[PDB]
């Protein structure tokens, strides 16, 4: 029994209409996607920062394994 | 780490998400496979019905199958012996034991082929890479006795003396059978070795991806169609104030 | 022819060493090989540059080469 | 969805390719001589397929045994005439009978004695039935499918 | 009116709500089958045993 | 006794009080989708498992072809095995998820389900090890003999405990059958154990976004998140299959093509990819022991996160500090796993002991500073 | 009771009777002469048993002990400067040796 | 099996020297001869 024992609640009224008199997905222009923006920029500066941060470690530490299996002229210049 | 060429891209007919195995070519790399590679190689995973309603008629499987002769017994006397094989004989072993491959092979031991092109990154681009692939080493660079240079073979000295050559044989179905002809068909034929669900798994693929994207979108609006309720729920705080 | 056996393997392969990247790598192999065999006590060898060009020339006949295999 | 799931995994249990692939075995009935018994391996068991001469569809065909244990009519199940298909088990302890020997020139399981007669049936022996009779086919004289 | 008509015929009452859903099933099954292998094979022209099959079937030796 | 049936009866009681009339925050998002995930994914593990079970042989001679035999002989067998296989990825990628989620919400605050939580991850890995030994590959086979050797390096009682656990000198058959045995059991502990973690969870019911009491908007599970979660478990499903079925092998070591062979040690010899973000803090620490305490640490660690919270807010929702170092931690658990693909060698390894130096140090000292800090700037 | 049944099941994990056979093996010098290289198979994997004559042992002691990737002279290896007994696995990449 | 219930660890050794059994494959692949250890089982009589 957890419906009855929640909270003390009081004066609050709310109002809301059956499925079947309203639209599933509304707005979807008027408020949906400039919603979805809203969300998307209000994140963006937290998270995609340390996974850029990430990338770019990633390249460097790519490119510069490859780069060390390259040989060095500067080992052979006098070996005649 | 250390150096190694890595092979390009090739586009197989059968890459396509929803593209199938050619089985003309798939039949053709059996013919190389039989009559070349074969000879060193084990595919001990496939038998003869595996042909049936892919590259070859039952009758002609039936066929390729008695053109060898297998160990079977023992008999009423405990001994062993040899019969026409039969569609559910698996690919004859070119050798008793590895050591008898090694010692045929310079201590080289050929795989069996049956799911090389799984076993190997790069799959048949890589397979293909390596035949077609051979040549003279680099400057510098010096390949002990009884190997072959290959830039496409880790370590680049191979125990595989190229095995294919134009005209090496005769596709009868009248393809020219220049040497990447044979290494494409034959690098075919070996997908369809390491793994016949293939096609079966991409014609799959293609039915689930239309019922998932049916079911997804009518799942989408029921489950917003109950959520309107809420979604749309208006209150207002009334205290007798 | 009119009538002979050709691999268009060799023929695609001589179409694309004589592209940009292939040639200036070609070039740098040769140069390579060139001091490396002139040399009698040098430890270095020309893998690298055979390599890139291999890569190079082979990436480009991908590109072609099934096009004009069965 | 759900049916092709249930089906796919249901049938997950059935049969596998390699063991369909030894169901059945076709058999060629024209390089078969007369009267001698042949006999080849059938699921694990061997498969006895005979010709009849002349003296089998006589000698062992108008046998006037009047009760038998086991009512076996020719046209019941069976068929060809010079040819005879049996399954080569005894059905007394499951051993495999012989084609040499026979009190009933049949065969002959060395097991207990169980004595079958030219056309496969208990004669003089502990075994109740007679020797199995498989299911087959004749889409092709020259050959036969059992299995 | 279908929507009409399909609510009241079909989905109504529940237990035709259900053969609709399996009869439903069943022609959809039939229909989704066919037109899919369809669209696999149109894709794949000329590669299929179901192609090629011809040529070795009664057609050699 | 009582009006309907869902109430009274002694277990449809039960279903209801789980399932159907049980009490759902109304604000939960996608990120509580994750359990029900798990739950489903549990259940399929178990379905295709059992069925590929019905097919393989436990033997050094036999494992590695019985699997190859069920791909190539049994009816859907191939799809079964794939299903299985990516099932498990499917299954961490999931629990990688919830438990983030957890921790991004400070869902742990409920110690015993997060606990029990805790737990059920150990389960699933020691579950997925063994049974990735199983085909007996080449992989399957170098990695079981490099990670059960681990253990080698505890004082005194080492060697024994591995010497025991092989069931001889080295991984063989021994360890083979006793895996298979393994792997088969392990599951049901985690559906059982599973059982637990929603007996904890029920007790104080689910948490919710923004952290604060939903007492006074609660709604029922059925069909709100019952639909939900049937939802989420399509919009998942469908990319599982997408590779399963497209792209097959995309997760998967080419090198357990290859049957087992004691006289050829793999260039690479590294675990699944779940592995990797703990087998790389593991050769961060040169020194055999300290390099496996600090793996057991790696996971370990989890069992702390309750003791380390500080901030007088629950979720992160409202703390923008904590959330980019959230999204660091996240970010480098990527590293590490990275770092764990590639050779011991430059620049990896350094790359490797600084990714490792900052896992423990984000949730051990940055995360509860940040946390005090960020009261001060409340006012708190 | 329970000290007994929990060992006994507890032990029924460790090697078995015929592991334990496997464990230990006896090499009989006599069987090799000095200058041949003589392999026996040991736990799986070859187990190398050479007669090292009094001259390799000496070509033995001009090695610069300083001068190689793993720092060892013979005498942190061998018994008898007679025997040496190896197991025949290369160090790199689990290859048997020639 | 014998060694500390009928015979001593040396007769052991003993008995099972009496046979040949056959170990391989060689360097070669053949099968070959060899005296029997205590760890080979009392020999089959027949092939099969
Ligand atoms: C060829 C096929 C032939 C075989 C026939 C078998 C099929 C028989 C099915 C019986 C029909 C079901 C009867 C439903 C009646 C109950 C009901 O109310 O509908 C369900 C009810 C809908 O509520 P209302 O819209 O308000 O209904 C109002 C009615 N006037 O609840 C639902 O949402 C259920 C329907 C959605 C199902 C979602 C499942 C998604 C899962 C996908 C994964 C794929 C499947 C794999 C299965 C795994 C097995 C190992
Ligand atoms: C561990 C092994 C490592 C393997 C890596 C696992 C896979 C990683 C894939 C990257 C994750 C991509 C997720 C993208 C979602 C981004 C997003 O939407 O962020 C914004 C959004 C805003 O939240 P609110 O403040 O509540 O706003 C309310 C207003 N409506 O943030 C969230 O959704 C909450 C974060 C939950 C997702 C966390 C998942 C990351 C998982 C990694 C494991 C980490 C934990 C430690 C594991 C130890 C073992
Ligand atoms: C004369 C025997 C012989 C023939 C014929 C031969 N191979 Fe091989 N093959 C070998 C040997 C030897 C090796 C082992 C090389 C090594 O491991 O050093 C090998 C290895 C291979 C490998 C790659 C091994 C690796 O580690 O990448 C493939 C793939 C291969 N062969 C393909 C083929 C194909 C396809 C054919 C037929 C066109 C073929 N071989 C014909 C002997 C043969
Ligand atoms: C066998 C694996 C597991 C299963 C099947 C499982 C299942 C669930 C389920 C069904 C829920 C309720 C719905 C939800 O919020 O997602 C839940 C909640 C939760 N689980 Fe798990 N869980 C598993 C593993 C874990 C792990 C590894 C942890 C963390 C160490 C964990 C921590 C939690 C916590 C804290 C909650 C509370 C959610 C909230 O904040 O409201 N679970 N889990
Ligand atoms: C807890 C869920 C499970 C997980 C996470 C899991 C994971 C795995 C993994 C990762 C493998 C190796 C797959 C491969 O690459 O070949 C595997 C194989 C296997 N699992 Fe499971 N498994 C689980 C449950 C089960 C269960 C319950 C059974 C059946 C009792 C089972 C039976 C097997 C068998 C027979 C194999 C060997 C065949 C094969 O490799 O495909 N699994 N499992
Ligand atoms: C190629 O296609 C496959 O061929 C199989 C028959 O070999 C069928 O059983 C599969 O359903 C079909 O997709
Ligand atoms: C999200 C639910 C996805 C289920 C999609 C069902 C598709 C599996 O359907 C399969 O298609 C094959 C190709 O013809 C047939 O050979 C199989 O018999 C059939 O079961
Ligand atoms: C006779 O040998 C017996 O072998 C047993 C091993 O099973 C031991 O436990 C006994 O102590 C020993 O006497
Ligand atoms: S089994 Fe044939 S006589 Fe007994
Ligand atoms: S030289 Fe590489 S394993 Fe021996």
């Amino acid at each position: 029994i957890h419906f009855g024992n929640l909270a003390r609640v009081r004066h609050i009224i709310t109002y809301s209409l059956s499925p079947f008199e309203q639209r599933a997905i509304p707005n979807i222009f008027s408020d949906a996607l400039p919603n979805v923006w809203r969300r998307f920029s209000s994140q963006v500066f937290k998270v995609a920062p340390p996974f850029l941060g990430a990338y770019l470690l990633y390249s460097w530490g790519t490119q510069e394994f490859e780069r060390l299996k390259r040989k060095n002229p500067a080992d052979y210049e006098n070996d005649q | 780490g250390e150096l190694e060429l890595h092979p390009p891209a090739f586009p197989w007919s059968h890459g396509g998400p929803l593209s199938a195995l050619d089985h003309s070519s798939v039949r053709r790399g059996f013919q190389v496979y039989k009559q070349v590679c074969s000879a060193c190689h084990s595919m001990d995973y496939v038998a003869f019905r595996n042909l049936i309603g892919v590259t070859h008629t039952e009758a002609e499987a039936k066929a390729l199958a008695e053109e060898v002769e297998v160990q079977d017994g023992p008999d009423e006397n405990g001994e062993l012996f040899m019969r026409p094989g039969k569609i559910s004989d698996y690919f004859p072993k070119p050798y008793p034991n590895p050591e008898a491959a090694r010692a045929a092979n310079n201590g080289a031991l050929p795989p069996d082929l049956s799911y090389i092109v799984n076993a190997r990154h790069g799959g048949e681009d890589y397979v293909f890479s390596l035949l077609t692939g051979y040549c003279d080493p680099p400057a510098g660079v010096v390949v002990r006795e009884g190997l072959h240079y290959n830039p496409y073979f880790p370590g680049q000295a191979i125990g595989m003396a190229p095995p294919i050559y134009n005209e090496i044989l005769e596709y009868d179905d009248g393809t020219p059978a220049t040497m990447s002809q044979i290494a494409k068909d034959v690098c075919t034929f070996l997908r369809w070795a390491a793994e016949p669900e293939h096609d079966q798994r991409k014609r799959m693929g293609l039915k689930m991806l239309l019922i998932s994207a049916l079911l997804t979108s009518l799942l989408y609006y029921m489950k917003r169609h109950k959520w309107s309720v809420l979604k749309s729920r208006k209150m207002a705080y009334r205290p007798p104030k | 022819e009119e009538e002979e056996l050709v691999d268009p393997l060799t023929t695609i392969r001589e179409h694309c060493e004589q592209t940009e990247k292939c040639v200036k790598a070609r070039e740098r192999l040769e140069l390579c090989d060139a001091r490396v065999s002139s040399r009698s006590h040098t430890e270095e060898q020309c893998t690298e540059e055979l390599f890139d060009f291999l890569h190079a020339r082979d990436h480009c006949v991908a590109h072609k080469l099934f096009n004009k295999l069965k | 969805a759900a049916k092709n799931v249930v089906t796919q995994f249901i049938s997950s249990l059935s049969a596998s390719a390699d063991v369909l692939a030894l169901s059945k075995i076709e058999i060629k009935l024209s390089d078969i001589p007369e009267g001698k018994n042949v006999a080849f391996k059938w699921r694990g068991k061997p498969l006895f397929v005979r010709h009849r001469t002349q003296a089998e569809i006589n000698q062992e065909a108008e046998v006037d045994v009047s009760k038998l244990r086991d009512p076996q009519h020719d046209l019941d199940r069976v068929k060809k005439p010079e040819w005879v298909i049996l399954v080569g088990v005894c059905t007394h302890l499951g051993c495999v009978p012989i084609a040499n020997s026979g009190d009933f020139g049949g065969y002959y399981c060395p097991c207990h004695g169980s004595h079958y007669d030219a056309s496969g049936r208990i004669r003089k022996g502990p075994a109740p039935y007679n020797l199995e009779v498989p299911t087959y086919q004749f889409v092709g004289d020259d050959l036969v499918v059992v299995g | 009116a279908l929507l009409r008509q399909a609510y009241s015929a079909l989905f109504r009452r529940t237990s035709t709500f259900a053969l609709t859903v399996v009869l439903g099933a069943v022609l959809f099954e039939r229909a989704f089958d066919q037109g899919a292998d369809a669209i696999f094979e149109h894709l794949n022209e000329g590669k299929l045993w179901k192609h090629i099959k011809h040529k070795y079937e009664a057609s050699e030796e | 006794m009582a009006p309907n049936i869902r109430k009274s009866h002694p277990l449809l009681k039960m279903i209801n009080n789980s399932l159907i009339d049980l009490p759902a925050p109304s604000n939960i998002s996608a990120w509580w989708n994750f359990g029900s995930l798990l739950a489903v994914c549990l259940m399929t593990q178990i379905l295709t498992g059992l069925l590929l079970a019905m097919h393989y042989t436990a033997d050094t001679s036999l494992a590695f072809s019985s699997v190859a035999h069920t791909c190539r002989n049994v009816q859907y067998g191939w799809l079964i095995r794939n299903l299985h296989a990516n099932g498990a990825s499917f299954f961490f990628i999931c629990i990688f998820l919830h438990i983030g989620r957890g921790l991004y919400y400070g869902s742990y605050l409920y110690k015993e389900t997060w606990n029990t939580g805790v737990i059920l991850l150990l389960t699933l890995m020691a579950t997925a090890f063994v049974g990735y030994v199983l085909p007996w590959g080449q992989m399957s086979f170098w990695g079981a003999t490099v990670i059960t050797n681990l253990f080698s390096a505890i004082p005194y009682i080492g060697h024994t405990l591995v010497e025991w656990a092989w069931g001889g000198f080295s991984v063989d058959n021994p360890t083979l059958t006793r895996f298979f045995a393994l792997h088969f059991l392990l599951p049901f502990a985690i559906a059982g154990i599973t059982i637990i973690h929603l007996t904890f969870l029920h007790e104080s019911g689910s948490n919710n976004p923004l952290g604060i009491s939903s007492d006074s908007d609660k709604i029922p599970f059925h069909p709100y998140y019952s639909f939900k979660d049937i939802l989420g478990l399509t919009l998942m499903l469908t990319p599982f299959l997408t590779l399963a079925l497209f792209s097959p092998n995309l997760l998967g070591d080419p090198e357990n093509f290859t049957p087992a062979n004691p006289l050829v040690t793999p260039p690479h010899i590294k675990p699944e990819w779940y592995f990797l973000f703990a087998y790389a803090i593991l050769r961060s620490i040169p020194n055999k022991l300290g390099g496996v305490l600090a793996l057991a640490a790696s996971v370990l660690i989890l069992f702390l996160i309750p003791f380390l919270h500080k901030s007088k807010q629950r979720t992160m929702t409202f703390r923008p500090l904590s959330q980019t170092l959230f999204w660091l931690l996240v970010a480098n658990l990527l590293i590490l796993t990275w770092i764990g693909s590639q050779p011991v060698e430059h620049p990896f390894i350094i790359i490797g002991q600084m990714a490792s130096l900052s896992y423990f140090t984000i949730l051990l000292i940055l995360f509860p500073t940040i946390g005090t800090l960020e009261n001060k700037m409340l006012n708190y």
